[PDB]
C-alpha cells in the first residue's frame, strides 16, 4: 500500500465505488481520470458535490486486473497533481503535456507487473492551496495508467485483458 | 357488580343470530344438499353501529348450530358442518374432494342432538381487526346432509355467535346516518337527517 | 449608503460575517407574518415561497415582535448571496387603522470582520 | 400542549414545515389534511418517503391565526385516525363520513377562540395494527379545522383572517 507523500487523509458516501472495465490490447496506449470529475454524476456523492459551495475529501484508489500465467506485459500506475469512462492518450511519450514520461515516477506510483502481481494500491490525501474549493470547477488530480511494456500472447488465448478501478472517498467534508 | 356491566367484556357478551342457511328439498334456492357461509359479525342487525365506536378490536369466537323442519320437526338425518381456515379452498359440488381434506375440521352430528358447539381463535395477519382502512378474513363454514343420495327432509340451520376475550382501542363517534352498502362508509347525501328530534321555539318547552 | 460600505472603497480585500436588522413602524394593531430567507453564493433566486421555505430562513410575526435580526455568514473576496423577503400571511388590520406600513433596514458587520491592502481610492467627491 | 393518547413518540428531516396560509371567510365550511400524504412531495421528507419500503413516524402539529380585537369566531382542532393544500368539506355536519361533529371533541383535540388564544398545539404518537407500514399506500390520521361560530366583523375591517399550519416530524425511521 501507498500512502502518498507519507501523509494519510484527515478531517480540516463511505463506499466502494467499483467505476467500469477497461479493455487493454496489444495497441493501447493509456488511459486518464479527472478527480472528482470522474464521481460527480454517480450515487450520494454525486448529489452533494453539485449541491454544495465548499468541498475537501482524500481518496483511496484500488487498480487491479486478471490474466493468466501466459500473459506478459507491464502497467505504471500513478497520479499526478494539476467522465467516468476515461480518455486515451494520444502522446503518451510526452503525457499530452510536454514532459516525459521516463520521469513520472517522482510522484506517487506503483507498478503492476503481470509476472509478479495483479493489484496496486495508492492513498492520495486532500492538497489544495487553499482549504476548500468547488468540485465543479476545480479538478485536484489525475490518475494514469499507461503500458510501458505491451501485452503480448500466442494465438488462442484471450486477446483482451480487464482492468477494473474501485474507489472509496475518506474524510469528506461539504459546505 | 357495582359496574360491571358497562366493561368491555359485557357490552359484547350474547350469543345472537347471525346467519340462516335453507337445504330445500325442491326448488332452486340450493338445489344440491350443500351452503357455504362466511363468517361475518355484523348479520346481526345491532352490531355494526357497536363495533364501530372503536377501531381497533381483538376477539375470540365461539358458534353454535340449532337445526330442524320448517315446521320445528325433529327428524332422523345426519350432518356435516366443516370449517375451511382462510387460505383454503372451497367445495363446488358434493362429490369435491375438499369435504375429505384432514385439515379442514369437521363436526359430524346428529339431528336429534344437542346443539353442536366449536371454538374460533383470532386469526387475522396482523395484531387485530381493524373496522376502518384508509387505503378481516376469519373463514368459511360448509353445511351438508351426509349421504350419497338427496335426503328426505327440508331443513333449515341456524347459527348463534358469543365474542369473547374483548380488547378495543381508539374511541370514534357513532353513526349518524342510515347505510348504503357493507364495508364502506358511504350515505345518502341528497337526504340528511339531525341526529334527534326538534321543537318550536328555543323558549318553549 | 451604510458607513461598511464607504469605509472599504479604501481598501481591496475584505472578509468577515455581516447583521441585517428589520424594523417594523406600523400601528400597534396590525399583524402579519414574513419570510426572510437567505441563498448562499451559487444558487439562484427562489421561484416561489415554498423553495425558499426549504432552506435558511425565519418567520417573523408583526403582533408579537417589533424587530428581527438575520445573521449572514462568511462573505469574502472584494458571487454573492441573496436575501429575499416574502408574505408568509396578509396583512391584518382593524377598521380605523391605516392599511399601509413599512420596514427600515439596519446593517452592520460582526468582530471577525477585516479589511486589506489599503487603496486610496478616486472618489467622485471632487473638490472646490 | 395536548399530548395525544397520553404517550409520546418513541422510537420502535427534524425541522420545521410551514406548509401555506388557509384563508377563512364568513362562508368556509372547513377543511381537511391526509398525514403523510401532506408531506411526500417536500423536501428531505419527501424523498425518504417514496425511496424506502417500510415507515414509522411521529409528529407534533401547530395551528395558528392572527386576527385583531373586533373580530370572532371558534374553530375546533381535531385528529381522526384512519396534497399540501388540503380539501374542503362539502357536509361539515356528518365530517364527509357519516358521523356527527358534536361528538368529535373524544379524539385528541384543542379550540380556538378568538376572544382567548390564537394557537393550538398537538402532539401525535405513531399508530397502527402493524409495526411498520407504507407511507404512499397508507394513511394513518387526518387533520381537521373546522369553524363551529363562524367568523364575523365590521364592515371596514379585514373580510380575511390567515390561518398557518406548521409541523415537525418526531422520531422517525425509515426501512
Amino acid at each position: 500500500i501507498i500512502v502518498g507523500y507519507g501523509e494519510w487523509p484527515s478531517y480540516c458516501v463511505n463506499r466502494f465505488y467499483t467505476l467500469d472495465t477497461k479493455l487493454w490490447e496489444k495497441s493501447s496506449k493509456g488511459w486518464y481520470w479527472k478527480f472528482p470529475d470522474v464521481l460527480t454524476e454517480t450515487g450520494v456523492f454525486g448529489q452533494n458535490a453539485q449541491f454544495h459551495y465548499l468541498y475537501r475529501s482524500g481518496f483511496c484508489i484500488h487498480v487491479q486486473c486478471n490474466a493468466s500465467k501466459f500473459h506478459q506485459g507491464a502497467l505504471l500506475v500513478a497520479v499526478l497533481p494539476e467522465g467516468a469512462d476515461g480518455f486515451e492518450l494520444q502522446h503518451p511519450y510526452v503525457l499530452d503535456a510536454g514532459i516525459p514520461i521516463s520521469q513520472l515516477t517522482v510522484c506517487p506510483h506503483q507498478w503492476i507487473n503481470l509476472r509478479t502481481n495483479n493489484c496496486a494500491t495508492i492513498i492520495v490525501p486532500y492538497i489544495n492551496a487553499l482549504p476548500f474549493d468547488s468540485a465543479l470547477n476545480h479538478c485536484n488530480f489525475g490518475l494514469l495508467v499507461v503500458p510501458i511494456s505491451p501485452l503480448d500472447y500466442d494465438q488462442g488465448a484471450t486477446p483482451v485483458i480487464p482492468i477494473t478501478i474501485t474507489l472509496a472517498p475518506m474524510c469528506s467534508e461539504f459546505a | 357488580h357495582s359496574t360491571a356491566e358497562t366493561t368491555l367484556d359485557s357490552f359484547f357478551s350474547r350469543a345472537g343470530l347471525v346467519g340462516e342457511i335453507d337445504l330445500p328439498l325442491k326448488g332452486t334456492t340450493n338445489p344440491n344438499g350443500y351452503a357455504n357461509w362466511d363468517i361475518d359479525i355484523t348479520g346481526y342487525a345491532q352490531m355494526r353501529r357497536k363495533v364501530e365506536l372503536f377501531t381497533y378490536m381483538r376477539f375470540d369466537a365461539e358458534f353454535t348450530f340449532v337445526a330442524c323442519t320448517p315446521t320445528g320437526e325433529v327428524v332422523p338425518q345426519l350432518l356435516q358442518y366443516m370449517f375451511v381456515p382462510p387460505g383454503a379452498p372451497k367445495p363446488d359440488s358434493r362429490e369435491s374432494l375438499a369435504w375429505q381434506t384432514a385439515t379442514n375440521p369437521s363436526v359430524f352430528v346428529k339431528l336429534s342432538d344437542p346443539p353442536a358447539q366449536v371454538s374460533v381463535p383470532f386469526m387475522s395477519p396482523a395484531s387485530a381487526y381493524q373496522w376502518f382502512y384508509d387505503g378481516n378474513m376469519m373463514g368459511t363454514f360448509s353445511v351438508r346432509t351426509v349421504g350419497t343420495s338427496k335426503s328426505k327432509y327440508p331443513l333449515v340451520v341456524r347459527i348463534y355467535m358469543r365474542m369473547k376475550h374483548v380488547r378495543a382501542w381508539i374511541p370514534r363517534p357513532m353513526r349518524n346516518q342510515n347505510y348504503l352498502f357493507k364495508a364502506n362508509p358511504n350515505y345518502a347525501g341528497n337526504s340528511i337527517k339531525p341526529t334527534g328530534t326538534s321543537r318550536t321555539a328555543i323558549t318553549t318547552l | 449608503s451604510t458607513l461598511l460600505g464607504q469605509l472599504c472603497g479604501y481598501y481591496t480585500q475584505w472578509s468577515g460575517s455581516l447583521e441585517v436588522t428589520f424594523m417594523f413602524t406600523g400601528s400597534f394593531m396590525a399583524t402579519g407574518k414574513m419570510l426572510i430567507a437567505y441563498t448562499p453564493p451559487g444558487g439562484p433566486l427562489p421561484k416561489d415561497r415554498a423553495t425558499a421555505m426549504l432552506g435558511t430562513h425565519v418567520i417573523w410575526d408583526f403582533g408579537l415582535q417589533s424587530s428581527v435580526t438575520l445573521v449572514i455568514p462568511w462573505i469574502s473576496n472584494t458571487t454573492t448571496g441573496l436575501v429575499s423577503i416574502w408574505y408568509q400571511t396578509n396583512y391584518v388590520v382593524p377598521i380605523g387603522a391605516p392599511n399601509t406600513a413599512y420596514i427600515i433596514a439596519l446593517a452592520a458587520a460582526q468582530k471577525n470582520f477585516t479589511m486589506k491592502l489599503c487603496k486610496d481610492a478616486s472618489d467622485i467627491l471632487q473638490t472646490g
